[PDB]
């Protein structure tokens, strides 16, 4: 009874937001509450921020 | 009856990073001073960033182009960090053709008068065929902050690019003991700063202080 | 009736079928959002049967596949 079939491959990104799993391979699993702003962020004498 | 910092050195490291000292500062105003400057500097200065790609023969990032190595979406993700300063206007359109086997750079994008590549030698792709051949059209804007593509609200083929804006990467600051005239109770702050090359420190600085001024404007006659 | 695919539907914008083809199926590359109509097709009650794109599943058009039994002539897409 097909007549015909119309495939459509969509692509799409997700980016990383608040409400996403991660882990580590410890078992260190979590989930994402905020995205800090970068000045926010701990920073080392350095000023590199974790 | 207090002291105002002076912008006294420039020690220019690298083409991208800076340090910059301010002198002299009294007791405490050193690291608040330092603070509201990181803060400023990581979160709001300008910058000219790729927004918009335009490659003939491409529809889409998810695809390949014969006789090129990377992939169209890493071909993109090249663009992202490609650092350009432009003089005079906010959009510009950058024209880059390329043929024969070899890496195609920063480099080969045609000159603009009104454009400086500060990182000529960024890689953009890698052509692998002596007959293959490249032609894109690369859109780059001014502005600040952080704008992903897909919160930015086009024929099929132009690819948008989430755009970084900030030249500013890495922000520290450092109080340490300053030498007066008379005075010993004085510091200076050293800030060093890693850019992309696309802003000066001094411009990065006294914009940074201009934004703190402006938003202070508020608290010195509250009402 | 048989079901038709096509760039005919009713009830809808001009606008909303840019996307589309002659043949009523979203071209290759194309930014679609949720709502947005893949594939046309009408039921000859003719009723908007169109393939859309589910809410909220924005995202590109990378490939279209076509299959078509014997006996029927393939569209201009396919």
């Amino acid at each position: 009874g097909v007549l015909k079939i119309v495939k459509v491959y969509l692509a799409v990104k997700r980016r990383i937001q608040p409400g996403d799993k991660m882990a580590g391979r410890h078992g260190n699993k979590g989930v994402i509450s905020k995205i800090n702003p970068i000045e926010d962020m701990p920073y080392d004498e350095n000023g590199t921020p974790v | 009856e207090f002291l105002k910092p002076r912008l006294v050195d420039i020690e220019q490291v690298s083409s991208t990073h800076a340090k910059v000292t301010l002198e002299p500062l009294e007791r405490g105003f050193g690291h608040t001073l330092g603070n509201a400057l990181r803060r400023i500097l990581l979160s709001s200065m300008p910058g000219c960033a790729v927004t918009e790609v335009e490659i003939d023969g491409v529809l889409h990032e998810y695809s390949t182009k014969e006789g090129v190595q990377e992939d169209i979406l890493e071909i993109l993700l090249n663009l992202k960090g490609l650092a350009v300063r432009v003089q005079g206007k906010d959009e510009v359109i950058l024209t880059l053709n390329k043929s024969g086997i070899g890496p195609v750079t920063a480099a080969d994008i045609t000159h603009d008068g009104d454009v400086e590549i500060v990182k000529p030698q960024h890689v953009i792709c890698h052509l692998t065929d002596e007959n293959a051949s490249i032609s894109m059209r690369i859109k780059v804007q001014r502005g600040r902050g952080y704008v992903p593509a897909s919160t930015r609200i086009r024929p099929i083929g132009r690819l948008l690019v989430d755009a970084c804006y900030s030249p500013v990467e890495r922000i520290a600051y450092n109080v340490e003991a300053a030498r007066v005239e008379q005075r010993t109770d004085l510091d200076k702050l050293v800030i060093e700063m890693e850019t992309n090359g696309t802003i000066d420190p001094e411009e990065a600085i006294r914009r940074a202080a201009t934004i703190l001024a402006e938003q202070l404007e508020a608290f010195v006659d509250l009402r | 009736g048989p079901e038709e695919i096509t760039a005919d539907i009713p009830n809808v914008g001009e606008a909303a079928l840019s996307k589309l083809d002659e043949s009523g199926i979203v071209y290759i590359g194309a930014e679609v959002t949720g709502g947005d109509i893949l594939v046309g097709k009408v039921t000859p009650k003719v009723k908007d049967s169109s393939l859309r794109v589910p809410n909220g599943v924005s995202g590109t058009v990378i490939d279209v596949q076509v299959f078509t039994r014997d006996g029927v002539e393939k569209d201009k897409r396919a």
